[PDB]
């Protein structure tokens, strides 16, 4: 809120892509979306119990 | 690969448990051996963990097994501790049998022997300790230097280094050393040891420890002051 | 300041005058040819109507017809005829029909996929060649297999034979490998594809090898081209799923590589770089020569080398106030060039607590201790002591 | 992966099982020895407590192994129990054979082998016990050591094991004095134990104490375990209560 | 109070764009005659932990799920009771439908 960034939470999900439909080639896509809505904070939660 | 167990061989023919045993040796303090002609000097890094560590009662990295054979180690400190005691019961026992003190050539076999035995078996892990055994014979006055390794293979070297960045000291040694003329004065040979040990401590003159074996059951541990003078000679010339 | 300005002087004037030129010139281009060009525009316009129904070309039969399958769904038996050729039409291309009678009125389109974005990079590195400084004996090796046979083909016909295909950069982490792929490709100005080998595993089963077909289908059209497969070490024990990526796929993706890089296809004129931190992880047949030729081994930079690497990082910095810079290098032995970039990172972090804007010499000594402590664990000297 | 039995190494020359055994230790309470030339204090903290746990009738984290060497325990108390019996039996074996109360070094070295032995041989579990050995022998005077579960030893001027090892060590070395007093050594142990331990008030009942001294009457060696009330009074003096 | 009602195979897409229209129907209706309760009888088809979306048949369901989330967030601070719903397994649920 202070920096004024969109806190975009990522998690590997299959729900954040309606097109490729997986989080493996949505790493590339993440950068381009976050680039439109910059500055941004990418919160990739490595939960390592999600799946 | 075939590290799931010790007894199973390996397509590659290398028992993995031995190879990893070597890797463990690099954990522990550097030790270097250099033979003269009238001396062997056996020095070791004595790495200080904290300033609360005693020098009153805390073990030295160098242990005399008998009264004219000297031993340093590099490796798992826990493991070394029983290896040194086992070495010693036999060593003394050598006199029980023969009424002769311990010969350095019989001793390297024995230390390699306890180790070989542990590897051969399956219900024990090998020792993660390579040792340098320095000494002279009782009968004779030619300097003798031996090594044991985890594997249960033993060698003789003119000068040899093990533990903590061993490679870098090994190369250093080659360049300095001469096999045509090994140093025939105890002092100059000591000095070669100090120069080696300097490198791995980076800075210390209170963390370099030097021990010397000389013939006829002379073993001495050098004063911390005495080592600093040698460091003084080495810093000035450089 | 006055040195900066000399550079700034040329840059402003020359391009901004060209901008002002191009703006006026949009009009001006039409004026010398307006009766070949508008004549051609007229005849183009007359046959094709409006709209231009885009279909996707399945295939042509070479006799002046083709079978197209539109997205709007109907298939049509078209004619290749007028402002279009048989060489301009190749499967998977998107062709322009005239709506009222499907006659192929041209092709102006080949790519529009989201897929090809992935492979290409819109790159701008902050370190270019000659910030790879030191290890120069072995940068000379990557040159010979990537840069220099592109730059002069002369030398590789003067010696005869083929120019060596590809390379593997491999060794300890921190040894500057990444910066090599990005910087030799700066020199050449060849098309830098980049894909990671943690992105060569897929969360769908048997799509993994389809992706690996895409990398050198892309490479081959945009060639001469430098394909970076970064971290192909992640092929041996790093995989997204097991019942929808599985064991089959991991092996298949490597089989796929073989056919791309020295199979019939052959795919000559793609320089391949593979960075891998362990070459004993890699597949025996992908470290077969004659698809990646010679291997370059890197090691934790040596004592004189780390001078070079310290000067690259502290050129940015405001320098040491008392100077102990030459002794920093000495204390380090058997250490990475990434330790050097984490040390000037760590010096200016201690400085960042104060939120002072200068940096002094003393921060260096502190910062080296701080970051050496982080490296060494409490169970290393637990296990040992 | 390599988190199995003891014969097997990790390809990094780590036996995971010694590494985990270390980590066992910081799931039982803080235990501190501070050496002084006037005596050694051993001080310990209870792992947990309740309001009807009886802990004023007995000790169970301070055991005498003999009449001049005593140990504080941190770690699994089950693993501890067998090793304390083996230590104590040996302590009297030495007594029988030589007519001297066992040297501190011989006793630590024995137990270092034994811990090592359960890792090295067979299928038996390693031990996950840290004992602070505090002794007297007429060779080296006053002596402090501690032994790892790994099966090796180092001599100290101060050491902390048990929970909160890093912090408890830091506060100790910060205010340590080389000659010290026995009285100050007791005070520095409460000062540290307060900040490391997450109990709100530091109560006499969360403390065990023993002191080994030759300066409480010379000619003789006196082992003085503090009773609850002595512990209770010394908190007052230092003004925590 | 008013009681409403669907099942996720009453959100059946057997014509294109059928299925998202159902989501908008039930929720708008609930708000209007509030207090109200929406029951979605089983959601094991909408609540699928993973998705493909590499074919048309997924994407209609995926759009239903996403729209479902959006209207429950709007739904808050109204005198309606928020959606009653039931599931079979415990790992039908997305970390998105449980948040
Ligand atoms: N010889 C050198 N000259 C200049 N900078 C160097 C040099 N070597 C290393 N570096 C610096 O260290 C940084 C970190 O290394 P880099 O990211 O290139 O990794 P790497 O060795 O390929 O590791 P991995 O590929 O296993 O992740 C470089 O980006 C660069 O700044
Ligand atoms: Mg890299």
């Amino acid at each position: 809120h202070h920096t004024d960034c969109k806190f975009i939470r990522v998690s590997g999900a299959e729900l954040v892509q309606k097109y490729i439909g997986e989080g493996s080639r949505m790493v590339r896509e993440l950068f381009v979306m976050a680039r439109e809505h910059a500055p941004s904070i990418i919160f990739m939660d490595e939960i390592d119990s999600i799946g | 690969g075939y590290d799931r167990a010790l007894s199973i061989f390996s397509p590659d023919g290398h028992i993995f448990q031995v190879e990893y045993a070597l890797e463990a040796v690099k954990r522990g303090t550097c030790a270097v051996g250099v033979k003269g002609k009238n001396c062997v000097v056996l020095g070791c890094e004595r790495r200080s963990t904290l300033k609360l560590q005693d020098t009153r009662i805390t073990p030295s990295k160098v242990s005399k097994i008998d009264s004219h054979v000297v031993l340093s180690f590099s490796g798992l400190n826990a493991d070394s501790r029983i290896l040194i005691e086992k070495a010693r019961v036999e060593a003394q026992s050598h006199r029980l049998t023969l009424e002769d003190p311990v010969t350095v050539e019989y001793l390297t076999r024995y230390v390699a022997g306890v180790q070989q035995r542990y590897t051969q078996s399956g219900g024990v892990r090998p020792f993660g300790v390579s040792t340098l055994i320095a000494g002279f014979d009782p009968r004779d006055d030619e300097p003798k230097l031996y090594q044991t390794e985890p594997s249960g293979i033993y060698s003789s070297w003119s000068a040899q280094t093990i533990g903590r960045n061993s490679k870098t000291v090994r190369e250093f040694l080659e360049k300095n050393y001469d096999r045509k003329e090994p140093p025939a004065t105890v002092e100059e040979c000591v000095k070669l040891t100090v120069r080696s040990l300097l490198e791995v401590v980076q800075t210390g003159a209170k963390n370099i420890e030097i021990t010397v074996v000389k013939p006829d059951s002379d073993i001495v541990a050098l004063s911390s002051e005495e080592i600093n003078q040698y460091v003084t000679q080495i810093e000035q010339e450089k | 300041t006055r040195c900066k300005l000399k550079l700034l002087r040329m840059e402003r004037i020359k391009d901004h005058l060209l901008l002002e030129e191009e703006f006026v010139s949009n009009s001006e281009i039409l004026k010398p040819f307006e009766k070949k060009q508008e004549e051609e525009k007229k005849q183009l316009e007359e046959i094709r109507g409006n709209p231009l129904s885009i279909g996707t070309l399945e295939e042509i039969i070479d006799d002046d017809h083709a079978i197209v399958t539109s997205p709007t769904m109907p298939d049509y038996y078209v004619s290749i005829l007028s402002f279009v050729d048989k060489e301009l039409l190749e499967p998977g291309c998107s062709v322009l029909l005239h709506h009222k009678t499907m006659s192929i009125v041209g092709v102006l389109q080949d790519d529009a996929d989201p897929m090809v974005s992935v492979m290409k990079m819109d790159k701008s590195p902050t370190e270019s060649y000659s910030d790879i400084g030191g290890l120069e004996s072995q940068i000379q090796e990557i040159k010979e297999s990537v840069e220099l046979p592109l730059t002069h083909p002369e030398l590789y016909e003067e010696m005869g034979i083929k120019p060596p295909k590809g390379v593997i950069l491999y060794g300890a982490p921190g040894t500057g490998k990444t910066l090599l792929a990005k910087a030799v490709a700066n020199q050449t100005s060849a098309t830098f594809l980049r894909i990671v080998g943690s992105e060569l595993i897929q969360k769908y089963l048997g799509d993994g090898p389809r992706l690996c077909r895409q990398i050198f289908k892309v490479a081959g059209e945009n060639a001469p081209s430098i394909v970076f497969i970064d971290e192909i070490d992640a092929i041996g024990t790093k995989r997204y799923d097991s019942n929808s990526g599985g064991e089959r796929e991991i092996q298949r993706t490597m089989l796929e590589l073989l056919n791309q890089l020295d199979g019939f296809d052959d795919r000559g004129d793609v320089k391949v770089i593979m960075a891998t931190n362990k070459i004993e992880t890699l597949d025996p047949a992908l470290i077969r020569p004659g698809r990646i030729d010679r291997k370059i081994l890197f090691e934790n930079p040596d004592l004189s080398t780390k001078k070079k690497i310290l000067g690259i990082h502290t050129s940015k910095m405001n320098l040491s106030e008392d100077v102990n810079l030459e002794t920093l290098v000495t204390t380090k032995d058997d250490l990475s060039g990434a330790d050097i970039q984490a040390m000037c990172t760590e010096a200016g972090l201690l400085a960042l607590r104060e939120r002072r804007m200068q940096v002094t010499a003393e921060d260096f000594k502190q910062a080296k201790e701080r970051v050496m402590k982080n490296k060494v664990e409490e169970n290393l000297e637990g296990l040992y002591l | 992966r390599y988190d199995s039995r003891t014969t097997i190494f990790s390809p990094e020359g780590r036996l995971y099982q010694v590494e985990y055994a270390l980590e066992s230790i910081s799931h039982a309470g803080t235990a501190i020895g501070i050496m002084a030339s006037d005596g050694i204090v051993l001080a310990a903290e209870r792992k947990v407590t309740s309001t009807l746990l009886e802990q004023d009738t007995s000790t169970e984290k301070l055991y005498k192994l003999n009449d001049k060497i005593a140990v504080a325990v941190a770690g699994l108390t089950a693993d501890a129990e067998i090793l304390i019996n083996t230590a104590r039996i040996h302590a009297q074996n030495y007594l029988k054979t030589y007519n001297e109360d066992i040297p501190v070094e011989i006793l630590v070295r024995r137990l270092s082998d034994i811990k090592q032995g359960y890792t090295q041989h067979g299928g038996l579990r390693p031990f996950g016990v840290s004992f602070i050995y505090a002794g007297y022998d007429d060779r080296y005077g006053y002596q402090l050591y501690t032994s790892n579960p790994s099966g090796n030893y180092t001599g100290w001027k101060a050491i902390s094991v048990g929970a909160n090892t890093s912090a408890a060590q830091t506060l100790l070395q910060m205010d340590y004095k080389d000659d010290m007093k026995v009285d100050d050594a007791i005070e520095l142990a409460l000062k540290t134990l307060s900040k490391t331990t997450d109990s709100s008030a530091l109560t006499y009942d969360r403390l065990e104490f023993a002191t080994i001294r030759k300066g409480a009457n010379d000619g003789e060696v006196y082992q003085k375990i503090f009773k609850p009330q002595e512990i209770k009074d010394i908190l007052v003096k230092t003004g925590i209560t | 109070a008013a009681f409403i009602r669907v099942n996720g195979s009453e959100f059946v897409h057997k014509y294109l764009g059928e299925g998202p229209r159902m989501v908008r129907d039930v929720f708008r209706l609930a708000r209007e005659n509030a207090p109200s309760i929406i029951f979605i009888d089983e959601v094991d088809s909408i609540a699928t932990k993973r998705f493909d979306a590499q074919t048309g048949s997924d994407r209609e369901v995926q759009r239903i799920l996403i729209e479902l989330l959006t209207q429950m967030d709007g739904f808050d601070q109204s005198t309606n009771v928020k959606v009653i719903m039931a599931t079979n397994r415990a790992d039908t649920l997305d970390p998105a439908l449980l948040r």
